């Protein structure tokens, strides 16, 4: 639904984000042995937690911030989020033609480009796979001139069918609202609705 | 009905702060058959000398409650040894040892100002006994935390 | 119903001849009802740990006819692994080494020695040295009795 | 009882609230899968949830006030506040030619007027049902000259019964109050009665 | 991994700590007895904890530091932090004619050198020996022109294999993050990833 | 172990301490009657607690600090600790011809000095017996020319053997640390270390 | 034991208080009965909690008021405070003479005396009896020349013996430390101990 940002709608200011929080959230059962070794576990996944804080919101965007979260609660379509943080935008050109092998797994993906993507991205760019919502941030890097792999730190959630394609731009986390339980608004004397914060997570 | 003496009843009602000790005349878990071999712990913190043998005083963090109503009830206690002290520990796990019988005495010494106030009117005017029962234990509980303090009681039970 | 294809039947045979080591305590020579104790065939062996010999009532329930024979030749049914993988009471040169900073940091030690250790024992058993009758074995110790203090203690057993 | 207001009777101002908080309560069942989806169904209600608070109230205001929530309490009529921030007056007119088809649900009513009402409602503007208490907000607006869409956050609590009608302008949420148990009033040195909040809840 | 450091790579500066925390974690028993002794008998191991904290990281910064940290969580490897509070190049020269008795343990290692190394240790500087990876620090010093003992903090947890080397600089701290549970990452208004603290422990 | 003092060792300042707390930790049991008497009975023990504090640290006085606490902790020496507050140098002289009686117990010392001890001292200075380690404050005095009575708050831990001496003078609590466990120091921006706190408790 | 005072000794000054609490400690029952009407049934006693503070202390007029608790401590006596804001020394004169009838109970004493008080105590001024711990604060008066009854707010815990006498100035609370337990003496870097407080309790 795409959550308003100034690059979707620049007319209402101050909806542009004022600090965002990218909770690295990842459920695991640690254990302290008093060999010294400590021992971890990892079950359930990983879900980038968004921590969203608004500014003082005039009428005019708060009743179109109401608008848009109001229309993501009574549908149940999920929050997108673009991260101005990440958008380097390199890559870049297409990516139709590039191939991923048949099943990958294992949080390295081998996909081969014949001449359709120019430019090396940098470690530490999110990346996402076309048909599996969830965005992958890329942590090293290796290229062979035709075939680059990439290694993801989310363990791939997905498998691979042999038709995905990557994306490398203008990615946008699918979020659910984990404030929609009390989320008020105080409006305060001076006319500008206060303290909308909005805590965001994955429903990949 | 333990008289307690007119002196001690004095005493409990004026002084209003006592120094209470206990004194366990353990006897010692012995294998192979032989004399009974006591050691002779106390609470306080001196060393608590009565009658005799010296009752050291470096173990025995506390002593659990003697509860007994109308009814024979195996009425038992538990005391609790430091289990960093390596001489009772050992005492303990040492493989080929059996303990059924072997009492326990616990006289719960009531400090004067310099060495017991003289109750228990029948017997030599010491201590009233507390528990006079047999040894039917339990043993070690270690932490050992990797966070920091972990704790390490021998847990001696007696009915 | 346990389908059977549930056991794993090597560790199962393992077991059983756990059960089967031979006890070269009696002879067979002094058996007199060798036959109706019910090994076949004086001269062969015949003489093995825990030869027991079964009633089931089947009017009890399931559970405590197979707790009744798990006490009686000692052991327990144990599906861990998934399998039931019947084990029972041994000694063996081959155990797990484990040290106790390997484990983690709590260690229990618990010491039910007041009650559950004992200095004689006396047994019931039907006889077929007496028309299946009930019988009476018992022991003393003198190292075990000499151990304790001298305190008579018997366990009892049928 | 309608909380008194400023616009019921203006003779004693302040009155009007200094912050308003609808809190939109929203309660549900979610689980936080180890898939990494959220899966969230609505059970119970969507009960607006008001956080009004005070200025620094006079003894003859406050007396007034004292009157009619303690009115209130004696009786077991519930609270109806009026929220001046969307009584906006649009739409405007009269609200008895404007029909509802027979049966509705699931948060879209499309109703259809002749001619009587003029002006457009705006998304994040209350929107109420004169024959069912609770209050909803618009999440969208498209029209076709007489019979236009509306759609409503909440899923529309009552089914239409067929003759029911909207509002629009000067609607008032059915409320009772959750600090009944124990209210202060402290008097200030300077003859204010200060900090007096009041936090309410629908009773749909 | 050689947690990234300005030593590692200095392009990114702000990588480098600013505030370095050695937790001497050290459980043991104490029972505090009734005497009024302490007695304390030491089980477990003696690991370092390090609580890293970082200056404001401008967005180029912590996307390196993330690759580098998410690389770490998707393997299985240690991170390896090298402290620079002491690394102060004392000692020196080459460690391979170094030579260590059979076994030596009990918290004292008399290692002795033809003239391979030119300085004295001083107390207080961390110590490795080159097999196992815990790191040691000095407490005491003594020299007898080609055999010095020196004595360490920890109890020598391997023994002496009888071809330990000592390293005396750049030793670094086989270690695992606490904190990968949920790692935050707030961007300031100013554009700088800020208050940015890593909690670590070793696996030895 | 004699933990640093400027006394010690002044080229390192800043060891100094800047508050000492003896805790005077008297475990004892109090019930509260309804009788309106309050009952106490004494078991366990007295330790004195000693809540060390320091300043900021430069390297070399938190290295010096390390290597003591270092070689105390992988000794099972006690911490000794001179405390200026009591080092009033009263009595002096020496004391070896002064005699206790055989067996004294219960909180007097009734000793006699012939002609070695010149100085009566103050009630409220620390006193020790030379075989046992814990430290006795006075709280009484008396003198009758040769034989002086002295009262001590502690009650006599050790009994008296015939052979104890005064010492009055130079006299140092055996103590350990209560926080080895996590002994940590932070080195800030500007090269100090600070937040160097020092628990200590007797091991008598 | 008279907690040490400037009345006593003035010769360390600053060992008076610099605020004193009496924390009218009264046990009861108390049911907020359904009907609304609360009752009060007394039993236990009226017990005065004084909770002393001290200025800044010189380690002299520290070093004596540790001699004087510890020697409290060590023995069984309670600890005598005598407080100044109520010794105003009116009634005065000597009390010998002053007779009090067989016995009086329920909280009034009508005690006559013949012409040796010169001097009407005021509502709010201690009072006690010479032979029974207990301070009485007394809360109405009235006299007829020889004869004036005095009613206390304690109803009179001992019975009158017929030889009661009344002091009317320099009485002292018969109160024992409940601040034993950890008992703590900072010595602030200027040289006094800071912030020393006790917490007393009456035994009667």
């Amino acid at each position: 639904m795409r959550l308003p940002d100034p690059y979707t709608n620049p007319e209402y200011p101050g909806l542009g984000f004022e600090s965002v929080n990218l909770v690295d959230n990842d459920p695991m059962i640690r254990d302290e042995l008093p060999n010294g070794k400590v021992k971890e576990v990892k079950i359930s996944a990983q879900y980038w937690g968004i921590n969203i804080s608004y500014p003082e919101l005039f009428p005019d965007e708060y009743a179109f911030l109401d608008s848009r979260l109001l229309e993501y609660k009574r549908t149940g379509d999920y929050l997108d989020v673009l991260l101005p943080q990440y958008e380097a935008f390199r890559v870049r050109g297409d990516t139709k033609s590039v191939t991923i092998p048949a099943g990958q797994k294992g949080s390295q993906i081998i996909l081969n480009t014949n001449g359709t993507l120019t430019g090396q991205p940098k470690a530490g760019d999110l990346f996402k796979l076309s048909t599996h919502p969830k965005v992958y941030k890329i942590t090293n890097f290796s290229s062979s001139g035709n075939v680059w792999n990439i290694s993801l730190y989310p363990d791939l959630f997905i498998t691979t069918t042999g038709s995905e394609k990557p994306v490398f731009n203008g990615i946008l986390f699918r979020t659910k609202l984990m404030n929609g339980d009390s989320f008020g608004s105080t409006l305060n004397n001076n006319g500008t609705y206060s303290g909308i914060s909005l805590s965001l997570r994955e429903s990949l | 009905m333990k008289k307690i003496l007119d002196s001690a009843k004095n005493y409990l009602n004026t002084h209003d702060k006592l120094k209470t000790a206990c004194l366990i005349a353990l006897e010692l878990p012995s294998s192979s058959g032989s004399a009974a071999t006591y050691i002779y712990l106390t609470d306080y913190f001196r060393d608590v000398t009565y009658n005799g043998i010296l009752y050291r005083s470096g173990k025995v963090k506390s002593i659990s409650s003697h509860k007994q109503n109308r009814q024979l009830s195996i009425g038992s206690l538990s005391f609790t040894i430091t289990g960093t002290a390596e001489d009772e520990v050992l005492k303990l796990v040492q493989n080929g040892v059996s303990f059924l019988d072997r009492g326990i005495t616990i006289h719960q010494a009531i400090i004067n100002e310099e060495g017991n106030i003289l109750p228990v009117d029948p017997d030599t005017d010491g201590p009233l006994l507390f528990f006079r029962g047999r040894i039917t234990g339990g043993g070690i509980k270690d932490n050992v935390n990797t966070s920091g303090i972990g704790t390490s009681v021998i847990t001696w039970n007696c009915s | 119903d346990i389908t059977l294809d549930q056991f794993p039947l090597q560790k199962v045979i393992s077991e059983a001849k756990i059960l089967d080591i031979i006890d070269e305590s009696y002879q067979t020579s002094w058996q007199p009802y060798w036959r109706y104790v019910g090994w076949n065939d004086p001269l062969s062996e015949n003489r093995q740990i825990v030869q027991l010999n079964t009633i089931l009532d089947t009017s009890e329930s399931v559970f405590k006819n197979v707790q009744g024979i798990l006490e009686s030749f000692g052991g327990a049914i144990n599906n861990l692994s998934g399998e039931y993988r019947i084990t029972v009471e041994k000694y063996s040169t081959n155990p797990l080494r484990i040290n106790f900073l390997d484990t983690y940091g709590d260690l229990d030690l618990s010491d039910t020695t007041g009650r559950n250790k004992f200095n004689s024992v006396q047994a019931s058993l039907v006889d077929p040295a007496l028309s299946w009758k009930t019988n009476s074995i018992t022991f003393y110790n003198s190292k075990f009795k000499e151990q304790d203090k001298g305190l008579d203690k018997k366990l009892q057993l049928s």
